[PDB]
RNA sequence: UAUAAUUAUUAUAUUACAGGCGUUACAUUGUUGUCUUUAGUUCGUGCUGCAAAGUUUUAGAUUAAGUUCAUAAACGAACA
RNA sequence: UAUAUAAAUAAUAAAUGAAAAUGAAAGUAUUCCACCUGAAGAGUACGUUAGCAAUAAUGAAACUCAAAACAAUAGACG
RNA sequence: UAGGUAGUAGGUUUAUUAAGAGUUAAACCUAGCCAACGAUCCAUAAUCGAUAAUGAAAGUUAGAACGAUCACGUUGACUCUGAAAUAUAGUCAAUAUCUAUAAGAUACAGCAGUGAGGAAUAUUGGACAAUGAUCGAAAGAUUGAUCCAGUUACUUAUUAGGAUGAUAUAUAAAUAUAUAUAUAUAAAUUGAUUAAAAAUAAAAUCCAUAAAUAAUUAAAAUAAUGAUAUUAAUUACCAUAUAUUUUUAUAUGGAUAUAUUUUAAUAGUCCUGACUAAUAUUUGUGCCAGCAGUCGCGGUAACACAAAGAGGGCG
């Protein structure tokens, strides 16, 4: 599949998606934060290219369900900035990127 | 600190902040750090082993954990947009072991004043260093931007110079040197033609590698072809007779007396001074020469500026992490430091 | 799957087999012997290509991956040698193409497994002397020197201070031949810094990242609405990045627009000194509530974070 | 082979065991009886379920027979 | 006796769910009340209250253990 | 613990105090007051911080140590001084001990120390030199407050050696500068016959420092006063003159025949089936001896018991 990443580093915003019995609470991270997440999610991220993340798993902690849930969450739970702007008719600006611009 | 117990063991293969030949070979054969087929704890453990082996070997883990600072330092370039091209990712987590670089021990080692951080520690504790003109005996002294520190020049020459051979080692080396020189002259005198032609053949292929090219040219032009030419590196038979055999070395009477044994040695490349101990008063190999296996470890840090003319350095700033380059010098790739960083964040939980 | 693995070289090497019971050798030891080569009567491993030190301003770092572990070369011919069946050494049957062409980045990289570490450039003595003169003799600003030569302001200040030390050590005629040999040897060990070349020049547009700019923020505004760096500064409540770059350009000692006269408005009284007194007193005004030692403060003497400092003479003092 | 040498056997000893239809088919190899001339037992790729699994190996019929058709996530294959 | 609106029933989409399944809810939300925090001890002992009585309400702790429990799958068995 | 309260809730006056107030004493009324968001009663506890521990944080714990507040000085009540005492006063009551046998004295919750209790917590130490406190016009006197030292690894920090290092012999005609020195002899500890090591580990070599002895010897304190104290620190000859981040050199007078004292380095403890880092194998017992935080291991394959080799943490 294809996973959208914010600056090829982290997810867009926070995710609170539920897979069957697994409650995935994932939140974005600062540059250079590191993967401070459960080992299953850490492996999925390291293979998918995510470098900074933070989250906690609630209710069931079955490894396989966690892996399926996190892949799905990346795929559909999150939404890119461009898609939000287009469907909204508004402009979303990254303050960090525009502060360091020319 | 921790006692040096099997620092340079081959089986473990750990790389240390040292110029030692065994350490160099371990670095040579390490072939990266294996992290496949390991549970996340095992990967974290291997990373801590390797990083702690290199960075802060002498620091106790409790001290290191207290010193370890979660917040890392990085620099952002405004001119990135001016170039208008793809930018290299910033290696943020290569600055995990950057706190140790303020210490005077690491500062000396990076500045190529001591062969090892342990040697830097001993230099500091023995009163051979001065920070801003104040002599500091404590290795753990932390430095500030714009600071100066100096080391006694003799100590630096000892660190970066070859080991001084003992009396009997030098005497043996001289005896065998005379033995081989006598062979060279005898073979030159017996069949001068073949010796000269092979000497010229060696002269031809030199690849700007040794300084004997200009010596040999001066040798020839000193007495051969002062004004004549050939249509020059020409053969002469006089030098064969001019060569004189050197007297042998008893090695049993000359022992126990350096001045007496030193008057007999008259080698063309070593006159009136035994091998290595030209001036025994100095602690290093006199005349001074770089120590063996110095090339792979000679690195110029960016956070320090060094003047070997006077063994003075300036602490420009703390190491930083620019796009595509990290100022912390380490033989471990970014993932290893990532695993180590996430081990120490939770105290190894 | 974790197991203890002896750090055998990844590259192939001859492994000892049927051996005399009174040898007591190990595969690691023979690997080192193969890598180093013969040790002569002088204790020098001449064959190993890393025994010597480069004199051509190109660092000679380890390339185990590219040379497949063949570290032996003729000292003069500088051509590869490998062990044969007979136990002697000689040219390899084929030439290693990877060693033939090496990228400049790999040349400057000392450690094979870390491509983020590079060795800085040694500035020529002429460049240091020119910087010294321009700062002192010509009375220019270190900002100008940094801009022309591409160095940082801390670097140029370090250059001038070290050159002053060198001059002092020189007019005392203290520098011996050994130090000159050391400098000559190490000078040819690292590349020289060419101010003309752009890719050697160091970037001068570097800013420390404030904690707040590292935190992501997002605003939803009319698409037409233009958003610029200054608006980002307002919403992030930070000084504009260009302005911060300008500010740090003036913090240099010799840089333009520098002044440190802020602490010149405190009432300080020096007590009178009479004969025989071994000390003098300075009295500095300090407002009540802002001066003195707190009552009931924390006692970290017996804790892991105890404060340890140094005095003027350098003695370790429990601050 | 040229009275000798070598070899093979025999006899007498001894360390040394050999020997056992003694126990254990509830330790076994091999073989055999009954279910049994009974029609069952499994694998590769695909698909379904988060998964153990399932499918194929079946609605309905036919055959001595998962034999052969009809529909069907199934398409084939192996021991029968 | 075709057309529209309400209610019940039965089968479902989406959703929820550990699944079986629910499907004007066991879905999307809001408000209020009651109850649960491993098994065994135990709704037991003691106290109190009320009843003619059988009893009803309230209701512990000590000892022991890494158990205990639901849905569904594949066999074996009847 | 389901009802509690009876000066109890309130009103009016008088009395003491500087003062309001059923706070206390006296008189007359009203019939109230608390209570299932927990009264009354019972048990427990000294309380808190800009203090200590922990966590991402809200929080949770301790109340040792620094500081703040309260109560007590064997137990209970009362009284004079004062603005303030139910005072470590006194009286009285109670308890235990002692000698002087008396309306007698003491009560180590002041310092040091002793017996008991306990798994467990120190010297019957030096000085008022510094900061305070008391008396005195002052000189000064006292100060177990306080400052120091001793026991204790209870806690924290620093130090507790760097570089080099896999063998020793014998041979090598009798200064244009060479060089990949090359041959024979002997030995080679534990495990093993190669990815099975112990092991640069050891020995040996080069160079330092600690400690000792010599000189200076500040500063805590000045007018003088130093318990700590055999002070820390510096020089390894002392000091004067010159250049000068410091450092160092130049060179003069004081003692020697072209120097200027000596000099090293012996870590314990836990674990190696998984959670959990630790593959180099071998021996003993055989559901016994035993191990174990959880799963569990041991009845002849024990990676788990007891050990050797090797290894992994903390130090
Ligand atoms: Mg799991
Ligand atoms: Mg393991
Ligand atoms: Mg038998
Ligand atoms: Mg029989
Ligand atoms: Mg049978
Ligand atoms: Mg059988
Ligand atoms: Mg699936
Ligand atoms: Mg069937
Ligand atoms: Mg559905
Ligand atoms: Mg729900
Ligand atoms: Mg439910
Ligand atoms: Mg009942
Ligand atoms: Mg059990
Ligand atoms: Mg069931
Ligand atoms: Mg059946
Ligand atoms: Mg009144
Ligand atoms: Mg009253
Ligand atoms: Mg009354
Ligand atoms: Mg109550
Ligand atoms: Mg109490
Ligand atoms: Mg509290
Ligand atoms: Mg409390
Ligand atoms: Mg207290
Ligand atoms: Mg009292
Ligand atoms: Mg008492
Ligand atoms: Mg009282
Ligand atoms: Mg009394
Ligand atoms: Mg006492
Ligand atoms: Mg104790
Ligand atoms: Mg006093
Ligand atoms: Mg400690
Ligand atoms: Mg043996
Ligand atoms: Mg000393
Ligand atoms: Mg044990
Ligand atoms: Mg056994
Ligand atoms: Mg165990
Ligand atoms: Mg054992
Ligand atoms: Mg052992
Ligand atoms: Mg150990």
């Amino acid at each position: 599949k294809e996973i959208p990443r914010y600056e090829n580093r982290t997810i867009y915003g926070d995710i609170d998606f539920r897979y069957h019995g697994v409650k995935l609470h994932l939140r974005s991270a600062k540059p250079g934060f590191g993967l401070r997440v459960n080992h299953v999610i850490f492996e999925i991220c390291e293979c998918a290219g995510i470098k900074d993340l933070s989250g906690k798993v609630y209710k069931s902690r079955n490894d396989m369900n966690i892996a399926k849930g996190t892949i799905e969450a990346f795929t559909k739970a999150q939404k890119t900035l461009d898609e939000v702007a287009l469907g909204r008719g508004k402009k979303l600006v990254d303050v960090r990127k525009v502060y360091y611009s020319s | 600190p921790r006692k040096a117990n099997l620092l340079k063991s081959l089986a473990r293969g750990r790389v240390r902040t040292s110029f030692n030949k065994y350490n160099l070979f371990n670095l040579y054969k390490k072939g990266g750090v294996d992290l496949k087929s390991k549970s996340l704890y095992q990967q974290k453990w291997t990373a801590k082993q390797e990083t702690r082996a290199y960075h802060g070997e002498h620091l106790t883990e409790k001290r290191w954990q207290t010193v370890f600072k979660p917040k890392l330092d990085s620099v952002a370039q405004l001119d990135a947009s001016l170039r208008g091209g793809e930018i290299k990712e910033t290696p943020f987590l290569l600055q995990t072991f950057a706190v140790l670089e303020k210490r005077l021990d690491f500062a000396l080692f990076r500045a190529m004043f001591a062969s090892s951080v342990r040697q830097a520690r001993q230099f500091i504790l023995h009163g051979n260093v001065r920070v801003n003109g104040v002599k500091i005996k404590h290795p753990s002294y932390t430095l500030k931007p714009g600071d100066m520190f100096s080391v006694k020049p003799d100590k630096v020459l000892e660190a970066l110079g070859a080991k001084k051979p003992s009396f009997q080692e030098a005497l043996k080396i001289d005896k065998t040197q005379i033995v081989l020189w006598n062979k060279y002259v005898k073979e030159a005198k017996t069949e001068p033609k073949e010796v000269w032609e092979k000497k010229l053949e060696n002269f031809e292929k030199m690849s700007d590698s040794n300084p004997k090219k200009l010596q040999f040219q001066e040798f020839l032009r000193q007495y051969n072809k002062n004004l004549e030419s050939q249509q020059s590196l020409t053969f002469d038979p006089k030098w064969a007779k001019n060569l004189k055999y050197h007297d042998p070395i008893k090695l049993s009477e000359l022992e126990g007396d350096e001045p007496k044994a030193r008057k007999l040695i008259n080698l063309p490349w070593q006159k009136n001074y035994v091998y290595g101990r030209q001036d025994p008063k100095k602690p290093f190999f006199t005349p001074w020469k770089p120590r063996p296996f110095l090339s792979p470890f000679a690195i110029l840090p960016h956070h320090l500026e060094i003047s070997f003319k006077t063994c003075h350095a300036v602490y420009l700033r703390d190491p930083v992490a620019r796009p595509g380059q990290s100022e912390v010098i380490s033989p471990f790739d970014v993932p290893v430091h990532e695993r180590a960083y996430m081990y120490y964040l939770r105290n190894g939980k | 799957f974790s197991r203890r693995r002896i750090a055998y070289p990844f590259y192939p090497f001859k492994k000892l087999g049927r051996q005399h019971p009174k040898k007591h050798d190990t595969n690691l030891k023979t690997a080192m012997r193969q890598f180093l080569g013969p040790k002569n009567y002088k204790g020098e491993y001449v064959m190993n290509k890393y025994f010597t030190v480069p004199t051509n301003h190109v660092p000679n770092y380890i390339k185990p991956d590219l040379e497949r572990g063949q570290s032996l070369e003729h000292p003069v011919t500088k051509k590869p040698l490998q062990l044969r069946y007979d136990g002697t050494l000689g040219p390899p049957p084929v030439e290693n193409k990877r060693l033939q062409n090496i990228f400049k980045d790999r040349l400057l990289q000392p450690f094979p497994s870390n491509p983020h570490c590079k060795t800085n450039y040694v500035l020529s003595p002429q460049l240091k002397q020119s910087i010294f003169e321009e700062i002192t003799v010509e009375g220019l600003s270190a900002q100008q020197v940094s801009q022309k030569y591409g160095l940082k302001i801390p670097r140029v200040e370090a250059i001038v201070k070290l050159v002053s030390v060198e001059n002092s050590w020189n007019r005392r005629n203290r520098v011996s031949s050994d130090l000159k040999t050391m400098d000559e040897t190490l000078y040819r060990m690292f590349p020289v810094f060419d101010s003309d070349a752009s890719f050697k020049r160091e970037n001068l547009s570097e800013i420390p990242v404030p904690q707040k700019t590292l935190a992501s923020r997002f605003l939803t505004i009319a698409e037409s609405e233009p958003f610029g760096p200054v608006d980002a500064a307002h919403v992030l409540e930070l000084e504009p990045a260009v302005e911060t770059l300008r500010n740090l350009s003036t913090v240099g000692e010799h840089s333009s627009g520098h002044q440190q006269s802020t602490n010149k408005n405190t009432k300080v009284i020096y007590g009178e000194l009479v004969e025989g007194e071994r000390s003098q007193y300075k009295f500095t005004n300090a407002k009540v509530g802002k001066v003195g030692y707190r009552y009931g403060s924390g006692n970290r003497d017996n804790k892991k974070d105890r404060r340890i400092g140094f005095n003027k003479l350098g003695q370790m003092v429990y601050i």
